[PDB]
């Protein structure tokens, strides 16, 4: 039943935050020992659990969420802490938490000319509800009646992140995986 | 959607776009400065153009949004900055004509050459020749040729352009609703806040006058002392009572009295301390010098330098092919990137320079949290002043003794202290009268108080009255002496320099009080005091969010400019000066002319 967690842990491409990928890994066993040992993660925090007991704990229907955010945005991914990207791009239920892993990956994701591939949504009507994905690209306007191109007060809702090699650490790209653990929804897929 | 809701969303996106393009332009500029090549110029130009174009469109969009409607001060300040749009109002061909005038004057100043009367073949460009001659020469004849030559070639050519220069500037100002170009210039100091932090352009002029009257005695005593010292080198030329001749001051425009120091040293035998060879004995290196400067900041409690800065910054002159700009500069590229570009040689002066540059970088770090529009020093003067005080404390002997470059045995004596103070006075006290009069004349010309036919006449009369400086040879209306100075030619205000000097001394006095130093102000060192650093930090953090009056109040307890700390710093020197000048006459007579 043990299956490597390495391949989603490491991939050629991780998606943008607005289109956060959700991965269902169930019936895949991870020792969790390497989690504690490796310092590959600049920040490792499990709000939901102490994690001392993670290895013994049986896991049911675990979820992996993978996205790229800049370093400043990493703290926003926490209980509460709504800010902007938690509010509009990825929402974490306050009650339910698992373990959050964040590592700098400046050399792979940034270059001198810059990488503009990653995207974030800065304008939205309403607030994201927990674990909900909005993929739509509406023209946008606080008055409704969206005007597609140059009219006053109408703007596109998506902005490129623009990572660069020369930038400071907060600006530098961070790849973050959030694993979410559903407790006892079904008999534990992982034991 | 309410008025400010529309305003905030607009400001919201303006900021995002601006950050990216500003960074690209900054990177191009850095590349050109580090390596000088023609396509680096080309790339630099392209990036700059796009940034400027983007700004103009945003400014136009901003202006069609009522400002009074906004009820939040933070938002209003940001909209206000975008809305200024000063030159947009003027007509396009009026626009074009003005641009041509400006380009022409800059070129004339740069390429101007003055040829020796005695040798027709010898012709000297100002940048690598004329200044050197004025700096080193002790011959009256030689100094005179240089002064007159620059005066005659550049000034006469510049004057027709200058007059057209003035008229159009005034026109755009009135289109923008300012009374004249002068208050267009005076606008930056002006601030509006509800509970008595209000400042107005009218008030600034009055404040300058009051400060000037107070520092007047100290200047006259210095003038008398300089009078006697130069009498020894030029006995026939200067009649005591009379004002000093313009050419002999040591600078072409007479801005600084620094080079007069070898002639004027109070005590020849005692030497000013220099730790350069000590650094050589201890094998100090450029990286070493920078590391020590960082340590000084850490002990006062301000944050240590970033990981990245050390790697990307050019701390040494590049070897071989790369061509570099010599001047030391501090760069805030943006996006968390801070760099210092300088060529460092092991010298005492460089140790001091490193501290000053570091100070500028620290403030840049402090205001980063503030919004893109508000990411700046509160006023023109504040940024320079913050860098300056750090250098002063580094320069004190106790700090050097702690470093170990200065031996423990060394004891400072009264004679050295007087020598140090006079050197400082020549640079600081001497500059203020010149700065005041220059701005004085320009403002009057812009409003039209002075008629064009009397422009030169008034300028020279003012020099005699305020700075005690008399022209060596009489000058016709065709000559344009103010235009010869670089700032006037390139349209730069000089009001900033006067204000900065007052601010720096106030900051130092307050910080020393927190540190509880007992003794003379010149002796005080702020090193190893956490508390002094902390309060400085609070002022640095606010940036431009709140007014300049409020910021000054936070550190020193006073809303307005106060000249008293400056006087306290120079008080020991003043008593000594008074005793020397007790016998000789104090003051000057405007009537005396070298030409007579
Ligand atoms: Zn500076």
């Amino acid at each position: 039943n043990l299956c490597p967690f390495g391949e989603v842990f490491n991939a050629t491409k991780f998606p943008s935050v607005y289109a956060w990928e959700r991965k269902k890994i169930s019936n895949c066993v991870a020792d969790y020992s390497v989690l504690y040992n490796s310092t590959f993660f600049s920040t490792f925090k499990c709000y939901g659990v102490s994690a001392t007991k993670l290895n013994d704990l049986c896991f049911s229907n675990v979820y992996a969420d993978s996205f790229v955010v800049k370093g400043d945005d990493v703290r926003q991914i926490a209980p509460g802490q709504t800010g902007v990207i938690a509010d509009y791009n990825y929402k974490l239920p306050d009650d339910f938490m698992g373990c959050v892993l964040a590592w700098n990956t400046r050399n792979i994701d940034a270059t001198s000319t810059g990488n503009y591939n990653y995207k974030y949504r800065y304008l939205r009507h309403g607030k994201l509800r927990p674990f909900e994905r909005d993929i739509s690209n509406v023209p946008f306007s606080p008055d409704g009646k969206p005007c597609t191109p140059p009219a006053l007060n109408c703007y596109w809702p998506l902005n490129d992140y623009g990572f660069y090699t020369t930038t400071g650490i907060g600006y530098q790209p961070y790849r973050v995986v959030v694993l979410s653990f559903e407790l006892l929804n079904a008999p534990a897929t992982v034991c | 959607q309410s008025t400010e809701d529309l305003v905030n969303t607009f400001l919201e996106k303006f900021n995002y776009e601006a950050e990216e393009l500003s960074y690209q332009s900054s990177l191009a500029s850095w590349d050109y400065n580090t390596n000088i090549s023609d396509e680096n110029v080309q790339k630099m130009n392209n990036a700059g153009a796009k940034w400027s174009a983007f700004y103009e469109e945003q400014s136009k969009l901003a202006k069609t949004y009522p400002l009074e409607e906004i009820q939040d001060s933070t938002v209003k300040r940001q909209l206000r900055a975008l809305q200024h749009s000063g030159s947009s109002v003027l007509s396009a061909d009026k626009n074009q004509r003005l641009n041509t005038i400006l380009n022409s004057m800059s070129t004339i100043y740069s390429t101007g050459k003055a040829c020796n009367p005695s040798n027709p073949q010898e012709c000297l460009l100002l940048e690598p020749g004329l200044d050197d001659i004025m700096e080193n020469s002790k011959d009256y004849n030689e100094r005179l040729w240089a002064w007159e030559g620059w005066r005659s070639e550049v000034g006469k050519q510049l004057r027709p352009l200058y007059e057209e220069y003035v008229a159009l500037k005034n026109e755009m100002a009135r289109a923008n609703n300012y009374e004249d170009y002068g208050d267009y210039w005076r606008g930056d100091y002006e601030e509006e806040w509800e509970n008595g932090y209000n400042y107005s352009r009218n008030q600034l002029i009055d404040d300058v006058e009051h400060t000037f009257t107070q520092i007047m005695p100290l200047y006259q005593h210095l003038h008398a002392y300089v009078r006697t010292k130069l009498m020894d080198t030029y006995p026939s030329y200067i009649s005591p009572t009379g004002c000093l001749p313009a050419h002999l001051l040591g600078d072409m425009w007479g801005r600084f009295w620094t080079n007069l120091y070898p002639l004027t040293v109070p005590f020849g035998q005692k030497p000013n301390i220099d730790v350069t060879n000590a650094m050589v004995n201890q094998s100090w290196d450029a990286r070493k010098i920078f590391k020590e400067a960082e340590k000084f900041f850490v002990s006062v409690g301000l944050p240590n330098m970033t990981q990245g800065f050390w790697e990307n910054s050019m701390l040494t002159e590049p070897s071989d092919s790369r061509k570099v700009v010599c001047h030391p500069t501090a760069w805030d590229l943006g996006k968390g990137d801070f760099r210092i570009k300088m060529c460092t040689k092991v010298t005492m002066d460089d140790f001091l320079t490193a501290h000053h540059e570091m100070g500028h970088i620290q403030y840049d770090m402090a205001y980063a949290a503030q919004p893109f529009l508000l990411r700046n020093g509160a006023n023109e003067g504040f940024h320079e002043a913050v860098g300056e005080i750090m250098s002063l404390s580094a320069a004190t002997p106790n700090h050097l003794k702690n470093i170990g470059l200065l031996p423990p045995s060394f004891f400072e004596d009264s004679e050295t202290e007087i020598n140090f103070l006079l050197k400082q006075a020549l640079t600081i006290v001497g500059t203020l009268p010149f700065t005041y009069m220059l701005e004085k004349w320009r403002w009057m010309v812009f409003k039209g108080e002075i008629p064009k036919d009397q422009w030169m006449k008034t300028w020279w009369e003012m020099k005699r009255n305020i700075v005690g400086v008399v022209e060596p040879v009489p000058h016709d209306e065709t000559y344009c002496d103010p235009a010869s100075l670089f700032h006037v030619a390139n349209d730069y205000s000089f009001i900033r320099y006067y204000t900065r000097t007052i601010y720096q001394f106030q900051f130092q006095e307050a910080l020393c009080q927190i540190a509880k130093h007992e003794g003379p102000l010149h002796k005080c060192d702020i090193s190893n005091s956490s508390e002094a650093g902390q309060k400085l930090l609070e002022m640095l953090k606010l940036g431009k969010s709140k007014p300049w009056t409020y910021a000054l109040e936070i550190v020193v307890g006073a809303k307005n400019m106060d000249v008293r700390p400056l006087l306290n710093y120079f008080e020991p020197l003043f008593t000594w000066l008074k005793e020397q000048n007790r016998n000789s006459f104090v003051g000057w007579n405007t009537d005396w002319s070298p030409y007579a």
